RNA sequence: GGUGCAUGGUUGUCGUCAGCUCGUGUCGUGAGAUGUUGGGUUAAGUCCCGCAACGAGCGCAACCCUUAUCGUUAGUUACA
RNA sequence: GGCGAAGGCGAAAACUUAGGCCAUUACUGACGCUUAGGCUUGAAAGUGUGGGGAGCAAAUAGGAUUAGAUACCCUAGUAGUCCACACCGUAAACGAUAGAUACUAGCUGUCGGGGCGAUCCCCUCGGUAGUGAAGUUAACACAUUAAGUAUCUCGCCUGG
RNA sequence: AUUGGGCGUAAAGCAAGCGCAGGCGGAUUGAAAAGUCUGGUGUUAAAGGCAGCUGCUUAACAGUUGUAUGCAUUGGAAAC
């Protein structure tokens, strides 16, 4: 993942 | 939202003076929606305990995707010598498992289902063997999306 | 300009026989010396993939977390980039849980603003004993909570200076779902850290640099001045 | 009147000896524990150092009076 | 540490004998492993024959001792303790893990053979342990020679 | 506990070796297919059940219909 939301 | 118990167990610290019994107890939280977690805590009395119990084990809930209503294949449940075979059941045939066993199948949300057991099963070696297979599971869409293949079966 | 060999005085010289075996294999293909070596380009990109991910990340509006607490070098520079740039941050030695058990943290926390709060406010409201006993705690809480008291919520990104070394910060790292930055060292492990950074730590004229990238990283991503990390000469850090 | 190997209460005792429990989080499936361990400081778990520990509760802890220095309200049935 | 099938092997000299380690790109042409049955050896003790018994010491004698002692205690003391010829065929014969085979982290090693070479050191090949990842068991622990992954064969297990 | 269990501390490795028979067995090429799978055919009585129908008070049950292991002959298959 690289995103956090 | 259900949390279930399974047993409620009794145990003595060996000091002079009065050995404590500071017995624990063990319960399982879940939603029939997927979520499943399990906690024990020890304690004296019963409201003590059931509170312990009930954070213990709600803190500790995490989900597990539900494919149809059962599983699709057959799958062994491993853990202190207490082995449990599952096996798929057609969705009009039936669920057919022990009180607490089908306790952990109901907290999970999966309809009708065929069980087996084998070794020696103590409750919380059965409950520990249903964690192991409801972890250990494999999925067809993710075989299929992992390899390379359009049928997904 | 960013992480090249001009700014790089040093890049290998860890002591041996410490490393990992699945860490020679992400980096270094084995050297016939068995000296610790690291390499370039890889390191480059993931250093560059990090400093965009960070970027993204206060973008997003979050919270970060900087960590150091080595004898005297790395805590100078998180002291220093801590007294720059406002970040979450640890001046002296790990409780052994201080991630992972969060309650016993906020009220700690509550306790340390009572008592900011009560000095800020007190002019006469208690003895010289008592306030000394006050100011003892205060200190106290300075040592270890005082670096984190500034915010009061869960930091959603964090650096590790040696995830083995810090084995506590990266097990309760672990333990939750936070994404993690990590000096990756010949001697830990890949899967631990969400995002690798091989570099040599034991080696200050390395972590140094890469402190110093950090802290360029966090400023521009705030919207402040920046000093590093685009530019063509870097100063001297060397130990006397 | 008997009946503390039937008691309440009370006391002696180890002993003015630093030891005894709980909440959260962590090792483990448990019988358990981590704090409570190891270093220094005191009589002391008193404190901090390091440390899956952080906290909290009991003991300890100290808050009393007399004394020791001085002052203050008051002066005999002290002084004289 | 080495030789070892284990049990075991050390004051040394020679005779005979087995196997070993290291590379063989040279040879044979699967001739290989296990093992029903069978065979052999097989700690110590002990029995029979000949010796002789330094030293101690089964049995036995005297003396302490407790309430009692054909005991722990002391002094003795016989068998025996040795080998050659015969037998016995058992053990904690345990590394509490049958053999053969293949793969599998990593680190510290240690010894010997190969070369480098002045010892040192380097890796290679074998023996040899400890540490330790993963994994395994309920744990202990095993952990590259596993109690991990497995195969072939033999032998055993079935509550007391 | 082939299916459907183990042998270290529990019950389990003979004390060990030689160790026949037997079991298991390096690679490549061919045929037969002995084994094996499979096609054609026959046989494997009825009755038992599985299913449908009929007669029953639904009913057990009776009758009707088919369902099959297994063996033999013949055609192939070539992986083992």
């Amino acid at each position: 993942m690289g995103n956090f939301d | 939202f259900e949390e279930r118990i399974v047993k409620l167990k009794r145990i003595s610290k060996t000091t002079k003076g009065g050995r404590n019994m500071r017995f624990s107890v063990l319960v399982v939280v879940g939603n029939r929606k997927g979520k499943i977690g399990y906690g024990i805590a020890k304690a004296l009395e019963v409201p003590n305990a059931i509170k312990k119990a009930i954070k213990a084990a709600h803190n500790s809930l995490h989900t597990i995707e539900i494919h149809k209503g059962s599983i699709y294949h057959e799958v062994i449940g491993r853990s202190g010598a207490s082995r449990v075979l599952l096996k798929p059941a057609p969705q009009g045939t039936g669920i057919i498992a022990g009180g607490a066993i089908r306790a952990i199948i109901e907290l999970a949300g999966y309809s009708d289902i065929y069980t087996k057991n084998l070794g020696r099963n103590t409750p919380i070696n059965m409950i520990h063997a249903t964690m192991d297979g409801i972890l250990k599971q494999l999925s067809p869409r993710r075989v299929a999306i992992l390899r390379n293949k359009n049928l997904n079966e | 300009s960013l992480a090249k060999l001009g700014e790089m005085r040093t890049h290998v010289g860890m002591v041996k026989r410490y490393w990992n075996p699945k860490m020679g294999f992400f980096i270094e293909p084995e050297r016939k010396h068995n000296n610790d070596h690291f390499v370039l380009e890889l390191q480059r990109q993931s250093l560059q993939t990090a400093y965009n991910y960070v970027k993204e990340v206060a973008q997003n509006n979050g919270q970060i977390l900087f960590v150091g607490t080595k004898n005297d070098y790395v805590k100078k520079l998180v002291n220093n980039i801590a007294k720059r740039v406002d970040v979450a941050f640890i001046t002296q030695r790990w409780l052994g849980g201080t991630l992972t058990n969060f309650k016993t943290l906020s009220i700690s926390i509550n306790k340390l603003n009572k008592l900011v709060e009560k000095q800020a406010e007190n002019a006469a409201d208690l003895t010289k004993k008592e306030n000394l006993m006050l100011s003892r705690e205060i200190e106290r809480l300075e040592k270890f909570f005082g670096g984190v008291k500034s915010l009061k919520r869960l930091p959603n990104l964090l650096i590790v200076d040696d995830p083995v070394y810090e084995k506590n910060a990266v097990a309760e790292a672990n333990i939750l779902r936070i994404p993690v930055v990590a000096l990756c060292n010949t001697n830990t492990n890949p899967e631990l850290v969400d995002f690798i950074i091989p570099a040599n730590n034991h080696q200050p004229q390395s972590t140094c640099l890469l402190m110093n990238l950090l802290a360029d990283a966090v400023a521009e991503a705030k919207a402040m001045p920046t000093m590093f990390a685009y530019k063509p000469d870097e100063e001297i850090q060397i130990e006397i």
